[PDB]
């Protein structure tokens, strides 16, 4: 692990992938609020939470296996075995949030925002999740409102994903 | 891999918008709906599949499958020419 | 089994008229705003997939749709379901996902010709504006407009019988059979 | 009352043609600059909410809009209002928020076919430029352009009568019925 | 100038020839892909997308033009006589259009207007009136029958039943196809 | 009658197309660098206010702008000016602030449809680069590019007549009518 | 209460929340004009106006309930009860101003600035200013006040924002 | 008193402080006060910081909240005092400040680019440019023609008319 | 004295895209660090005056810049130079200050549309990092990024030809004309 | 040369040009760290190392030819011939550093600083560091030198600035 690796990863990511990476690491950097992804990775490395396996997990969550093979020289088997044997840096709740966000187009996100204006710009679903977290409306143990709102926009598949996560927590 | 990139570019340039929507529907499951919404060309989807390592010059199974589903063997011949 | 490729082939064997029929038969599950941009079968499937009504383990609604549009070739070729099966499956109560009121309407559209459609539009002059009675309007769109104007419904079939009696008698037979089934 | 969810369902049951009709019917309250980016029903509602013309305690304008576009199914299903009620509610003076001049115009747009619209555009050649008379324009946009060029209005119906008389008699009858309410 | 030759060949074809070619190409172009084909050239392009039409492979185009009895175009734009096509199609392998399809088309060649009325009246119990409208030719009836799984390569019973009630040469064509 | 409130209401009744028309009609007074960030009407007004062409005591240029874009409704409602008045005001020589060459051009843009614009852009292939001939460009931007390449002007109308003759004859009539006013 | 709490709050807030928090404490910090939020909190603590309840109210006004639960270990009901039992550090006028500002996009704020430029005297400053900055400018000119909201009410009515006019009217009725 | 001066110095903003220093450039003779606190101290020591002087200074920077909180005066009172008593800050400085407030960074940059010929730095305020021109004898209450023409060339005719109105106000 | 006013007027008639073109065409004389803060024409002019390539007695480089960006209107009105005069002056081999390689690159950027630019970016995936392939990158910035990686140059045109063959055929003609001019 | 010339040069330069001029004369520094450029020029004149040609070279390195002609009355050809025929006041290493610094935008400079922090450290907390400031920090840490450019080469390669690597290679080949 070095600065060259962080630079390569930062230069290989796009704006949306950077925004997603910032959201996934919200649970590990709760004190400081890193502005850019480079600062986030630097903070994680300084705090000893950015080993080769941690960066491998981060690249695996954004589904950038080309970077896993080119930069970190790792395949899916290595990252999956590391995640099986070592504790995860990003919780399953954040991965579920990101997955739900990836299965939503801008129209669905707009309709979802319109439903939740009673309880609470082209803002992404992850920004809405951050706003709900700041308002204590969504949490790994508090998904009922998001489930109902996804049901009301006729997105029963995402409701089923949330229910599968809830059953996986048991 | 510049010959592979020119393969992907020629295949993307030889597709219509309807074929692009068909490819978008076919790739749903490997690529999210949000990412598919931003795809404006076959090259974009091919590069997104390149990043996820579901597609590479060594393993062209996904490309051949997607292109055979679209019953377009004229570009399958381009793929096979690149394989040789 | 590539479920997406199989759905793609099924959509490739469907034209625009079958697509309009499927969209009409799926009105109870897909609203007007979500139905407007549906210009191919695939997109339609996507909407169903978003409502958990179409998946690799749930083909009931797809088979029902293909059976109601009389596309038994697709049922036997791509879904491995024969004509008799879909009948028994739909004869068991509860198991029908498309309402009997909807199917009936579609069946009326099966027994109306072009001149009969013109006479239908002429019979609905006082109830529907001319913009919705243009020559580029099929009978299903007229049914949709009637439903919008609360002139057609499961409990309001009066104007339907009135307009059908002026054209043909078998349509009244279909209407009466539907009424006799919903006792 | 999930007021936002009810509005969302009502908007989901509305297509682009009904949206254009609603936008035309709300011209007296929403200017052109604020109407240009309105590409879905929900947005429209927000504009009404900014003028207090749409709230959980004030559904009068929404009901009037849904009644004038002849969407009684939405009135009965999501707003719990039948056809007769609205009529009585709209017969009481003052309570009508959409002007009778606007409604009339929209009703004319209900009785014009495609060939009749082409004849309308051909009859309005000397008063409107070709850019606004192309085949992709509907009758409501023609009404808007005529209002812009002060040839159509609540007090100026002469050119409207002239072009309507050249095509059909029911349009002139609608115009005269609107005029009699004076 | 292969592209110009294809364009000229397509320009010399009317809408009826286009419908005949679209029916003869049903085994290779699905219904959704056939719907927007409103000219002959647009059909050829589809074949080019399936590698059945190129400057080095004119077999399928020549077979289509021969089955539609348009020998003038074969002689003028493709430099191919009737005997060449006879020899080419008598060999049991190079024929690309299935014998089941050709037979059907040939039946449509031997049916008059009153015989079409008799066919439509004979298929009342199996086909709805909407698909039996006066603008329906025999090929569309064949397509609808295939959709309703009453006509097929293994199901010719209803076809023989309706054909025997009208003419004997139609049943003769059916039996000739069956014996092959 | 608050001048700022009146200007705000006038701007709220203007869409993006009217804004582009006003920006084109004010090209002789606002340069390209100052015109680029203008994304609403009010901004435009401010520029005029910086050149003393728009104040509570000087509405001549604003009225001329609103008249040339055929927005007589705003002239009568917010400026208390009828259609005939402006005409006389613009018939007196010298008092016209928008050049007759500019107005002419805009009027040509009023008589060009979408297919006619595509034919115009296809007709200007050898003279203008592809980057400036993209499908996202209206006829006024083509006029601006032509003026930049000194192929269009008040004294250079040859290519304009050549391309207009390839599409329509009334455009040549407008060009010749403008030419006779010289 | 300690320095760690102030540090956590200052580092956990974003730019908009910081700018809002500085505006809300304008009525209690009159003797100093704090540049950053940390200096504001230090001044409030030194002057005895930053107890645990005061910081809880400050976090509740910026709608940062996650910080209320993580740092101060409080829910919404507890902070509301504290506001019921004790006088408020932030007046209802500042909360109303912030509420109006949150319901205004850049276009609405720009149109509102254009309507008021006659009474301002402010020149041609092109820096996109927030509604709270506009309120600060109006306060510097003695044009808006808890007992002087008629100009803001009329200008919000003229930009077709009747809901914010109703917020102002309800605030006036609560007095 | 000193508490009042401290409150005023702490209550002012950076732009307001710079404007106050520029307006008091003519009254602080022989000295160049760096901060506003030093300027106010010099004015008090020299006997030029009465209640009316501080009221005029706060009114020129359009800081009426300090006029109401500190000096307990409305805008009407300060305006009447300015009508009845001679001004501490001349109308020329007020005109300069008004022109500077009506100029964006781009306009100031273009004005500096036009005037760089008559004065053989980046991010300079309009008041800094006016100070530079005054030190070079390019602008003065009786010498505004060059500034007028330069404002005309940046298509700022409103400021040119402001200058003309000042010239008419001189007689 | 008037020279500065003329420079200011020329700069006011220049947009942001023309400004980017001017910055690209002057890359061989102004490095990237000094070019990054150039957000107005006057600043570019200042830099040129600091390198004595722009003075009241030396307008050659300014005229060449304005001619290569096809801004002949400013050349004729503010610099008193016609198109033919400039052609003749630039046909002499010594007088050209902007390299033909730069002009060629700029013309390629002039003959690439938006979808063609997207295909260009997709064709340069293995050679340029993704961060530099954002949708806000114009073709000139991509040329600069290639030059940084010594992939583009007066002697290295292979990848340029490859991507141009991947998009359009006229670009290879421009490249071959530049190469045959040598 | 004279004091009026030094004063004119000091008054005509901007902050960045002043910083660059201070960096170029770092090798000639007579056991002193001059803060101001006027002081540096005065020291060079007193030490007999600021002739007309030396100041001409200094103005030529900062690419200020307008000052070269107005103050010293020279063109580019004259100073180039003087540099060809006479030994240089500023070594080729400083000129290479300045050229590399001029070919780097803020993003490249930030990425270069981010790469150097492993070998160097965070250094000055200021986030507005020039390339020349980074070179000075590396020189103070014995990380870059006219005979030690491998680290700079690698760091420029990692930020995809192969043209600057080629500049460094050309400098290495010229020695
Ligand atoms: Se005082």
């Amino acid at each position: 692990m070095s600065a060259e690796v962080i630079g390569q990863v930062e230069e290989a990511l796009d704006t949306d992938e950077k925004e997603m990476l910032l959201f996934l690491c919200r649970d590990v950097a709760i004190d400081v609020v890193p502005p850019n992804v480079r600062d986030l990775l630097d903070i994680l490395r300084e705090r000893g939470k950015l080993s080769v396996g941690d960066l491998a997990e981060l690249l695996y969550r954004v589904r950038r296996f080309d970077l896993l093979k080119r930069i970190l020289k790792m395949d899916r088997k290595a990252v999956e075995t590391h995640l099986l044997r070592n504790p995860h840096l990003v919780s399953d709740y954040r991965v579920l949030m990101a997955e739900i966000g990836e299965d939503l187009d801008k129209s669905d996100v707009s309709s979802l925002i319109f439903l939740m204006k009673d309880y609470m710009k082209e803002k992404s679903f992850l920004d809405l999740v951050v706003e709900l977290e700041k308002l204590n409306l969504v949490a790994p143990d508090q998904l009922d409102l998001l489930e109902k709102c996804l049901k009301n926009i006729h997105r029963i598949d995402l409701k089923t994903k949330i229910q599968k996560y809830k059953q996986s927590v048991q | 891999m510049d010959p592979f990139l020119v393969l992907l570019g020629s295949v993307s340039s030889s597709l219509s918008s309807s074929e692009l929507t068909e490819l978008k529907f076919l790739c749903l499951g490997r690529v999210g709906k949000r990412k598919l919404e931003r795809v404006q060309s076959g090259l974009d989807l091919f590069s997104m599949l390149l990043e996820q390592n579901d597609l590479e010059p060594g393993h062209t199974e996904l490309l051949r499958e997607l292109l055979a589903s679209l019953r377009r063997h004229d570009l399958l011949r381009r793929v096979d020419d690149f394989e040789a | 089994m590539d479920f997406s490729r199989n759905l793609y082939d099924i959509g490739e064997q469907l034209d625009s008229e079958d697509l309009a029929s499927l969209k009409f038969l799926s009105l109870d599950y897909i609203p007007q705003r979500k139905q407007e941009p549906i210009k191919d079968a695939l997109m339609l499937f996507q909407r169903l997939q978003e409502k958990r009504m179409l998946e690799e383990s749930n083909l009931s609604f797809l088979k029902e749709l293909l059976f109601r549009i009389n596309r038994l070739d697709l049922l036997i070729t791509y879904l491995n379901t024969r004509k008799e099966e879909m009948e028994r499956e739909l004869q068991t109560p509860g198991r029908a996902q498309i309402s009997a009121y909807r199917v009936m309407l579609y069946q009326i559209s099966e027994e109306v010709s072009r001149s009969e459609l013109r006479s239908f539009k002429g019979g609905l002059q006082e109830e529907i504006s001319k913009c919705k009675l243009d020559d580029d309007m099929n009978l299903l769109d007229i049914f949709i407009e009637m439903e919008k104007r609360v002139i057609l419904g499961e409990g309001k079939l009066d104007i339907l019988k009135r307009v059908c009696a002026q054209i043909n008698k078998s349509l009244l037979k279909i209407i009466n059979d539907y009424e006799e089934f919903s006792k």
